[PDB]
């Protein structure tokens, strides 16, 4: 599964609901600790829609368990994101990804 | 042909051009998305920021080169100007 | 010699072969750039004619046969054992000269480079050997620059061997140039080679040098120097507090750095030890420093999460109380009056200790040192000064 | 005090004093001494606040100095500090400061700040060093913290031979002191290590057999101390990249260590971890039997288990009681610390004991499943040295400190962001500022060709490869560059 550690607490009430877009800033980290992705570098918030298989599941259930305004650490096992093939050129095969995700706004 | 009554050439480039041009396509390079449609098109970049930065940097280069200082950026006048003028030419060709 | 006839009976013209290989290399030497244009063109025409004549007479396969028969011996010592001492010393020189002659024969001639396609697969088979890596790589580069068919015949196995050359023989810009020549030739891009090179080299992040922007981090310390030694008048328990008036979580694309704790000098010098003077390093990155960030205990550039009531990164209006015990090495923290559930133990006490805070841009914090230097928000633990 | 100022060639060594060798020309006013390949009397001494004006004319190879305006002279009437020299590769300003010494260099970027230039230097036509410049001069200073670097071929004290492994012998690296026994040889403990590290598993687990060899993660290397070398002076084991401690006297008790004790809410220590940068043993104490080393050199073997993190040492076929447990994801460099008491000191051996993988399998990815020991050219012996320069950042963080009140205490405030591109060497586990490649030439060439390869793989509209490369080179890095 996905383990979620809270970095900064949120409201604790407004959890994402079914078919609602989530606006997040994330920073992709490999398990050894090397950054491969970050929306803050692009300065554009990332929007994705819950339950429509737009992103990796590890990210989907991480955001679903997360709450509004809550900055949390998301760690994704190899089986929950890029299982064996991996992302060609970015993610090596059988890799564990750590995500620092903030739920800015539910819209 | 001419902007006004007297037959004075306008500045090259500025004006109203209606000729058909290739359309400008960009995709956001995010690795958390599993969709493969992002592979088409070139990754997005802050074109306005790059444009303003290039203008400022060329303006500073025209300052510094005229004084003929011993310390051009990169150690040589070629290293100072060739990459900058190449980036400027690429921007101007793209038409930003 | 391979058929085991004794060395003296077999005649091996070692010196003459070396002299002829030097003369042949000089004969196929490319024109100098300093020469005037007409002379340069004449010499280029002569060189092209010589290369064409050699390739048409089959002078190239003979060099390959000589290289193959010299490659059966693993080392110069082995060749000396088989043939003799002089052959042993000349084995490396002759082998290098043969590869140089092959490179000179194939250089700049598209027809020769195209006819070398069949032998290209055999060429890459000996790339791992240390006695011929440079020559094989140069011949490969010369073929790849001029022959489009070479890129067509280069396969994933060859590309992976070329990449593993970086892993085994270390960093070398010539193999990087060969990999570049694989991608594009004569303005034509090989998408399959591009994809293979990317997918086999980039994701590892273990061979090419890596780049990243790192926020500058500076450290702020008081004048006090704290140490313990036998028969000396210092109190082994100490206490101080830090208050966070303001902190911006993301001033830049990188997270703001803010760590507090104790640091120890190297020896009795007043200069902090074990850490870089400038850079992105702060409290808890070396083994001379001990830090807290609100979520992890930092020591030796390695952090481990420590539990706390309402764990959070260092926010505005946070009071951090740091306790130093030198009787038994023990550094403990207490956030907002709630005890942090971790402590540093059994560290080196030879040097002098002092309070320290490390930070990036976007902070506003205050030292509460007690007395007329800022009253403590909470009562110090018993026995602490 | 003991301070020197002058002009140095780009080959000057930070560890050597100015003027001792031919690299630099300096002036020691503390002893009224001019230094180049020796010292000879020149000029007077300075007091606090005195100003020295260095004056070089490369046209006919003349150089003089001034002190508070007056021209310093040698014993004769000659103003020339150094009569004649060669242009060579050039000259740059240099100064050496002794213990508790403070000085200031003024490169004359602003002529007004030059106090004695008008009276001496301007009428002669001499130019300020940074007169026609727009940016501050990047000043380089001697590195204080020693780093591991490859043993040079020209090193006068340390020599390394690579011995190829035969069918019956493992590949070996031999460390030999060429100058030992001879006069002027320096006897001190030298710190050696191997270039590439062993990586432990990210998460810890909770006739040799080929299946066991393929499934195992244990790696082994051995060190043979040659007879005649003092075993007590030789230390064998592993070190991490954090090791930067250069002490003339090294003891196992004086290694940096810490014990993080994470405890539950009520206080029970549920876990205790010992963290250190050096995990090494002593050959002298490992030689429990005694005289088992003079007939044949002492055999200490190091066994590392990358799956569990257990460091065990095997010595002369008997397992030593000393053992170290490390935490996951730790890069361990094979290392040997020794003080030479013989021309032959020790020898790295890359063989394998029964049911253990050789060190090459752990080091190199392409040799992961190769039981045959190997010594690729990448692996090479390095030694800890102080001959390295450091670059001062052109800008520093703007931090203001002030005591607000007796109540509010002291306020420190930093509000202006600064950044720098960091070049991370993967095998070395080290990071340097990319601006140091102005003097790191080989790294500069390799990285320029790496950038060219980055352009080539995405050339001619390879959009997928461009998307992949956006991960490695980001928008902030491109903008900063």
């Amino acid at each position: 599964g996905v383990e979620i550690e809270t970095i900064s607490p949120g409201d604790g009430r407004t959890f994402p609901k079914k078919g609602q877009t989530c606006v997040v800033h994330y920073t992709g980290m490999l398990q050894n600790g090397k950054k491969f992705d970050s929306s803050r570098d692009r300065n554009k918030p990332f929007k994705f829609r819950i339950g429509k298989q737009e992103v990796i599941k590890g990210f989907e259930e991480g955001a679903a368990q997360m709450s509004l305004g809550q900055r949390a650490k998301l760690t994704c096992t190899p089986d929950v994101a890029y299982g064996a093939t991996g992302h060609p050129g970015v993610i090596p095969p059988n890799a564990t990804l750590i995500f620092d995700v903030e739920l800015l706004n539910l819209e | 042909l001419f902007p006004d009554e007297n037959k004075k050439h306008g500045l090259p480039g500025i004006g109203l051009s209606t000729s058909l041009r290739p359309r400008m396509q960009f995709s956001s390079p995010s690795f958390v998305s599993i969709s493969n449609e992002c592979y088409q098109y070139s990754p997005e970049f802050p074109l306005d920021i790059l444009k303003s930065k290039t203008i400022q940097m060329l303006t500073e280069a025209v300052k510094e080169g005229s004084l003929h200082a011993r310390d051009p950026v990169g150690g040589t006048t070629e290293f100072l100007f060739v990459p900058l003028i190449k980036l400027f030419y690429t921007l101007l060709i793209m038409g930003i | 010699l391979s058929k085991k006839a004794k060395a003296s009976t077999v005649d091996l013209p070692i010196e003459s072969v070396s002299l002829s290989l030097q003369d042949l290399i000089g004969y196929f030497h490319p024109p100098d750039e300093h020469l005037e244009h007409e002379d340069k063109q004449n010499r280029l025409r002569a060189l092209k004619n010589r290369q064409n004549l050699f390739q048409e007479e089959g002078m190239i396969n003979l060099v390959l046969e000589c290289i193959d028969r010299l490659h059966v011996y693993s080392s110069a010592a082995h060749f000396a054992d088989v043939a003799g001492r002089e052959a042993g010393e000349s084995w490396k020189s002759i082998l290098n000269s043969l590869y140089e002659l092959l490179a000179a024969l194939i250089r700049g001639n598209r027809k020769n480079c195209a006819q070398f396609s069949g032998s290209l697969d055999w060429l890459i088979s000996r790339l791992e050997r240390l006695e011929a890596s440079s020559g094989i790589l140069e011949v490969l580069h010369c073929v790849l620059v001029e022959s489009p068919e070479a890129l067509n015949i280069i396969k994933e196995g060859h590309i992976k061997s070329i990449i593993s050359l970086l892993d085994k023989h270390g960093r070398n810009h010539k193999v990087l140039d060969v990999l570049c020549s694989l991608c594009v030739c004569h303005g034509v891009a090989v998408r399959s080679n591009q994809h293979l090179i990317c997918d086999n080299l980039l994701p590892g992040r273990d061979l090419l040098l890596q780049t990243r922007l790192v926020n500058h981090v500076s450290s702020m310390r008081p004048n006090i120097f704290l140490g313990v030694s036998e028969g000396s008048a210092q109190y082994k328990k100490w206490y101080y507090e830090l208050m966070v008036d303001h902190t911006e979580p993301f001033v830049t694309a990188e997270a703001t750095h803010l760590r507090v704790g104790w640091a120890s000098t190297e020896g009795y010098s007043p200069y902090p030890g074990g850490g870089e003077e400038w850079g992105g390093n702060g409290v808890g990155d070396d083994l001379f420093s001990y830090g807290f960030d609100g979520l992890h205990l930092w020591s030796g550039c390695i952090a481990r999460t420590v539990s706390s009531p309402n764990q959070h990164l260092l926010r505005t209006d946070d009071v951090i109380s740091c306790c130093l015990d030198l009787s038994a090495p023990s550094i403990s923290f207490r956030i907002n009056g709630q005890p942090v559930q971790g402590m540093f133990e059994n560290f080196n006490i030879d040097g002098l200790f002092f309070p320290v805070v490390s930070f990036s841009a976007g902070i506003k914090v205050r030292f509460l040192l007690g007395g007329r230097h800022g009253e403590f928000k909470f009562l110090p633990p018993p026995g602490y000064a | 005090g003991d301070m020197r100022v002058g002009w140095s060639r780009p080959g000057c060594q930070p560890d050597q004093e100015l003027g001792s060798d031919e690299r630099a020309f300096a002036f020691d006013g503390f002893k009224a001494q001019r230094w180049h390949q020796g010292n000879e009397h020149y000029g007077r001494s300075w007091q606090a606040g005195d100003v020295v004006g260095c004056m070089v004319d490369m046209n006919e190879h003349t150089m003089m100095f001034t002190l508070n305006g007056e021209i310093l002279l040698d014993d004769s009437g000659s103003e020339l500090a150094f009569k004649d020299f060669d242009v060579g590769d050039g000259f740059i300003p240099v100064c050496s400061l002794g213990v508790a010494q403070v000085g200031r260099m003024n490169f004359g970027k602003d002529v007004s700040t030059l106090k004695y230039f008008t009276i001496c230097g301007l009428q002669e036509g001499y130019e300020p060093f940074a007169v026609n410049t727009n940016r501050d001069i990047t000043m380089w200073l001697s590195k204080r913290l020693p780093q591991f670097l490859q043993v040079p071929s020209n090193h006068e004290h340390i020599e390394v031979t690579r011995i190829d492994g035969t069918i019956d012998s493992s590949p070996c690296l031999k460390v030999t002191q060429k100058s030992f026994g001879s006069q002027n040889s320096n006897t001190d403990i030298m710190f050696y290590r191997l270039s590439m590290p062993i990586e432990c598993a990210e998460v810890f687990s909770k006739r040799d057999d080929y299946d066991f060899l393929m499934q195992t993660s244990t790696y082994y290397y051995s060190v043979r101390i040659f007879p005649g070398q003092e075993p007590a002076n030789v230390w064998v084991g592993w070190i991490t990249s954090d090791f930067h401690q250069y002490d003339t006297g090294f003891d196992l008790d004086r290694v940096r260590t810490v014990t993080v004790t994470l405890g539950d809410e009520k206080g029970k220590v549920h876990e205790s971890i010992k963290r250190s940068n050096c995990y090494m043993v002593c050959a002298g104490e490992s030689m429990s039997p005694g005289q088992g080393r003079n007939n044949n050199g002492l055999e200490i073997g190091c066994v590392v288990d990358a799956a569990s993190g257990l460091l065990t040492f095997i010595a002369n076929g008997k397992e030593l009681s000393t053992y170290y447990q490390v935490e996951p994801s730790t890069k361990l460099f094979p290392a040997v610390f020794a003080q030479a008491t013989s021309p032959n000191v020790f020898q790295f051996e890359l063989g394998r004991i029964k049911n253990v993988m050789p060190l090459s399998a752990g080091l190199f990815k392409s040799e992961h499943k190769n039981p045959v020991p190997q010594c690729p050219p990448r692996l090479h012996v390095q030694f800890l040295s102080h001959v390295l320069w450091s670059r001062m950042p052109n800008q520093f963080l703007k931090v203001d400190v002030s005591r607000i009140s007796e109540r509010q205490g002291w306020l420190v405030q930093c509000l202006d962001p600064l950044q720098f591109m960091s070049l991370h060497i993967p095998e070395e586990n080290r990071s340097v500022d990319i601006l140091e490649l102005t003097e790191q030439e080989e790294l500069l060439k390799f990285h320029y060709h790496t950038l060219r390869l980055y352009s080539a793989v995405c050339a001619l509209g390879n959009h997928r490869v461009a998307h992949a490369l956006c991960s490695h080179v980001d928008e902030p890095q491109l903008l900063y560059a």
